[PDB]
RNA sequence: ACGGACCAAGGAGUCUAGCAAAUGUGCAAGUGUAUAUGAUUCUUUAAACAUUUUACGCAUAAUUAAUG
RNA sequence: UUUUAAUUUAUUCAUUGGAAUUUUUCAUGUCGAGUCGUGUUCUUUGAGAUUGGAGCACUAAUACGUGUGAUACAUUUCACA
RNA sequence: GAUGUUAGGAGGGCAAAUCCGCCGAAUUUAAGCAUAUAAUUAAGCGGAAGAAAAGAAAAUAACUAUGAUUCCUUUAGUAACGGCGAGUGAACAAGGACCAGCUCAAACGGUUAAUCCUUCGUUUGGUGCAAACCUUUCGACGGAAUUGUCGUU
């Protein structure tokens, strides 16, 4: 189960951190090379569509912006991971 | 070994033992558990009840280690002690024993069996049962929780 | 099967014979091993083959209680002691660099053996009567006659050992200092009973901490 | 055919092989034993014979 | 300080750039023999971060390899068998396409060399590209390296036949550990071996 | 009804694993010192001997799919 | 005969480099891509809404990441690597 | 790229008990048989050593935590798989044997590739009867290498 990283743990062998009860103890090269590749390559062609989702800007096209994006790369998480930077980097282009 | 086998004792009997109309043939009702619910259903149904089919739910890797818990009851918590030192405990009435069994190897302290009248005892077990509890407590003593 | 007898179990139904195989030799080979070890303990000629081990707990609440050797003294042990891990290595002191020092008393209790043997140890010099101080926590070299005068001396070899721990499963208390209140099986199940909502409690705070 | 995992050996209870061994002493320590198994002992003066 | 560049723009392939530079040179290998030698590596920053080094006895081979399953290697479709073993379409070869590939200049054609490693190159419709870094354990600039001498000596010869490469690796299971791969460790068929090595005591 | 012309020699319930019962033996809430170590034993000996006051199996507690 | 321990003896004169730890400073750096992963197919596994492998399709993040924590998901803590 | 009977070299074949990749059955068992089993076996193809292979965690655990790999005792005929039938069947912890850790890539070094190899030489001392062998650092020459060797960590 779940313990505590401070106040030491209870004698008892059953609960919350429980145990025996020891004491216990506790850029810029990186973005100057993504600007440079990012002005050689630009954005891939899934990528693309997921910035023309994202600009129509309705629930409905962020839905199937994550939706298509799951679906290019699998996984929920990368897909919202893609969705995410794809939704920073519209709104930094907008301005 | 081999000249105790009841075998030798058969040796010029033709048949072995084994019949001579039946026979000693290889595997005339099948090979190890075969016929079970079809022509063994009788033997495993008489000897062996429960056989067949399932009952609960998976437990996928255990870890025997997790739930590993020897038990002791109370009745032996006063010979895990040496003689001489029960007697001492036994002639003075301000001194208790106090025993880890969690140190003899055992996690939990069963309630069976009877604790002497009027002995104090302070038991130490990760785990307890409450009637082991109760006649710890009942006798004047205590237990302790450790882990 | 026939009669009241255990299910038959025996898993050999692939070609077995080729796989059953009989140790003739385990005396033998022990009695290589031994010879193995002897003679390259005389060919170091005086240190020990053993290296030192730290003693750790046993994982897991089957061996909580128990203590064992493991390998490698940590960093921050051998830091204690007083010596980097490289010239640890050189005196026969094993390090490993993945174990950590979760609570003081391991990190203690293997300092101190660490100072023990710092403390037992006698250098002999690397260049024959040209001793020096040493580095890297390693102790100053021992002389010309210190040296003579213990190398026909017993070295211990029970400081390579697991440690022999006390065996108090037994101890008396006083009757008056006997807590009559505590109720031992309604604190378990009380425990129990309330694990998932500290854990929940546990997180909530965890959150709030990453902010 | 003679097989390489017959088997060879027995594993001895350890209690049972000391009660033998020490039984072995007990039996050598009387005469009629000793004269028993076939040794000639008739003009030694004592049974559990020890020089210096 | 290229290098970096070099990986992060080899890690889009579907820009522009890297589209059309794969076209093209996709292209070119198409036309070129199935195992030839390149004069130097085409990635040069790839080959380094795999064993490759600009030493004298360093060379890189180019292999082509065909695509998809092999299909079972009866005759017809005839297979004598119970059903199970039937399918002869669906067949998945054990090694993957770049221990076939490394097999392909190994084996033989440089029998003298010994492979190191190899990376991707190029994709196609029916067959992919690699190059295969492989290092000539004869050569004395190699021999008297304390580094990357440890392939001179035997025991690293066919090193892609005995499955002792990156991919080998792979595809042996040896790229997990712990439970996931569990019964593979020291060799599956040593593992298998070991785990009904029947053991008898003599005395028992 | 089948086998057997004659004679000699050879010729078939065994070995291992695992379980139980029976009986003998040791010890007994214990029991078996596993792998391994040691040790003036190193023809025999590949056996005997030994084990700095919680290795493991079985047993000492059952029952429930199960939190227990 | 082989080697391999202990015991024999080391002393003078010099500069050349290196190394460990400890004081005072600056920057949190690097960290393996048609790869990982996902889907599907076949096989393999005790691995079961898939254990590993392989083919094909799609195809990443950048350490605050991404991978494991043996039941498929979403939001999220924690541990380990 | 091509070509060279240019100089110097390497591979090929045999042998296999142990070892490493691939490919891959059926008999058999299920009292029939098709999934399953036999079996990740036999046969077939290739590849090494005196051992090989594995190996320094994208590992366990959930503990008071352990700490590369291998092997033995055990876990354990257990968790699990399976016409849930016949059958199949691991892992962690624990006790031992042995014990060992490392380097590329990437980072940093341009008041200067600080690297490497070929050939030709000089002497530095040694054990051989000889044959031969071990040490040796001062070069020069011709190349390779900035499409990246070497040093640092």
């Amino acid at each position: 189960g779940r313990k505590s990283t401070i106040k030491p743990a209870t004698g008892i062998a059953v609960g919350f951190n429980s145990g025996h009860v020891v004491t216990k103890r506790n850029s810029k090269r990186k973005e100057l090379i993504k600007d440079v590749v990012r002005e050689i390559t630009g954005f891939s062609p899934y990528e693309k569509r997921i910035i023309e989702l994202i600009k129509i800007g309705t629930s409905a096209s962020t839905k199937r912006s994550l939706k298509y994006a799951k679906k290019k790369l699998g996984t929920h998480k990368r897909g919202k991971a893609k969705r995410e930077e794809i939704q920073k980097v519209v709104i930094l282009q907008r301005r | 070994a081999t000249r105790f086998k009841k075998n030798r004792k058969k040796r010029g009997h033709v048949s072995a033992g084994h019949g001579r109309v039946g026979k000693h043939r290889k595997h005339p009702g099948g090979r190890g558990k075969a016929g079970g619910l079809h022509h063994m259903r009788i033997n495993f149904d008489k000897y062996h009840p429960g056989y067949f089919g399932k009952v609960g739910m998976r437990h996928l890797n255990l870890l025997k280690n997790r739930t590993y818990c020897p038990t002791i009851n109370v009745d032996k918590l006063w010979g895990l002690l040496p003689e001489e030192k029960k007697k001492e405990f036994s002639e003075n009435k301000d001194i208790a024993p106090v025993i880890d069994v969690t140190r003899k190897g055992y996690f939990k302290v069963l309630g069976n069996g009877k604790l002497k009248h009027n002995q104090p005892i302070v038991v130490k077990a990760r785990y307890f049962s409450s009637v082991a509890e109760k006649k710890i407590k009942a006798v004047g003593g205590q237990c302790i929780l450790v882990a | 099967v026939a009669h009241n007898n255990v299910l038959p179990n025996v898993h050999l139904h692939k070609w077995w014979q080729r796989h059953v195989r009989v140790n003739f030799s385990k005396n033998i080979k022990k009695k290589k091993r031994r010879l193995l070890r002897e003679k390259r303990r005389k060919a170091n000629g005086g240190t020990p083959i053993e290296k030192l081990h730290p003693i750790v707990h046993c994982p897991t609440q089957r061996y909580n209680f128990r203590t064992r050797l493991g390998k490698g003294f940590t960093f921050e042990e051998l830091k204690g002691a007083g010596l980097t891990p490289r010239a640890a290595q050189t005196i026969g002191i094993c390090y490993d660099k993945r174990r950590k020092n979760r609570s003081e008393e391991s990190l203690t209790k293997n300092v101190e053996r660490l100072l023990k043997y710092k403390n037992s140890l006698v250098m002999i010099p690397l260049k024959k009567n040209k001793a020096k101080k040493g580095i890297g926590g390693i102790p100053a070299d021992a002389d010309k006659n210190t040296i003579k005068e213990f190398r026909n001396k017993k070295p211990l070899l029970s400081i390579f050992k697991k440690e022999k721990n006390t065996k108090p499963f037994y101890e008396t208390i006083e009757v008056s200092k006997i807590d009559k209140e505590f109720l031992a099986y309604k604190t378990l199940r009380r425990a129990k009973l309330a694990e998932r909502r500290k854990n929940r409690r546990q997180q909530k705070k965890d959150i709030k901490f990453k902010s | 055919p003679t097989k390489i995992w017959r088997r060879w050996g027995r594993k001895v209870n350890l209690k049972e092989k000391r009660y033998a061994v020490c039984s072995s002493i007990a039996a050598s320590g009387v005469t009629s034993l000793v004269l028993a198994r076939g040794h000639r002992i008739s003009h030694l003066k004592e049974v559990p014979l020890v020089v210096s | 300080g290229a290098y970096k560049y070099i990986q992060e723009i080899w890690k889009k392939k579907q820009s522009d750039a890297m589209h059309f530079l794969l076209r093209v040179r996709t292209w070119e290998y198409r036309q070129l023999p199935v195992v030839h030698r390149v004069s130097k590596p085409s990635r040069p920053d790839k080959a380094r971060r795999l064993g490759y080094k600009a030493i004298q006895g360093f060379v890189i081979y180019r292999v082509r390899v065909r695509r998809g399953d092999r299909k079972k290697r009866v005759k017809k479709g005839i297979v004598h068998g119970k059903p199970k073993h039937q399918g002869v379409h669906k067949q998945k070869s054990t090694r993957n396409l770049k221990s076939v590939a490394e097999g392909k200049v190994g084996k033989s054609i440089c029998g003298n060399l010994r492979v190191l490693n190899s990376y991707w190159v190029g994709q196609d419709a029916v067959y992919k590209y690699y190059e295969v870094i492989l290092v000539d354990p004869n050569h004395n600039a190699v021999r008297n390296n304390p580094k990357i001498n440890w392939i001179c000596n035997p025991v690293h010869k066919h090193r892609e036949l005995r499955g002792l490469t990156s991919a080998g690796k792979k595809y042996r299971g040896l790229r997990v550990k712990g439970h996931l791969s569990a019964k593979s460790r020291p060799s599956i068929r040593a593992n298998w071996k070991r785990r009904q090595l029947i053991k008898l005591r003599k005395c028992r």
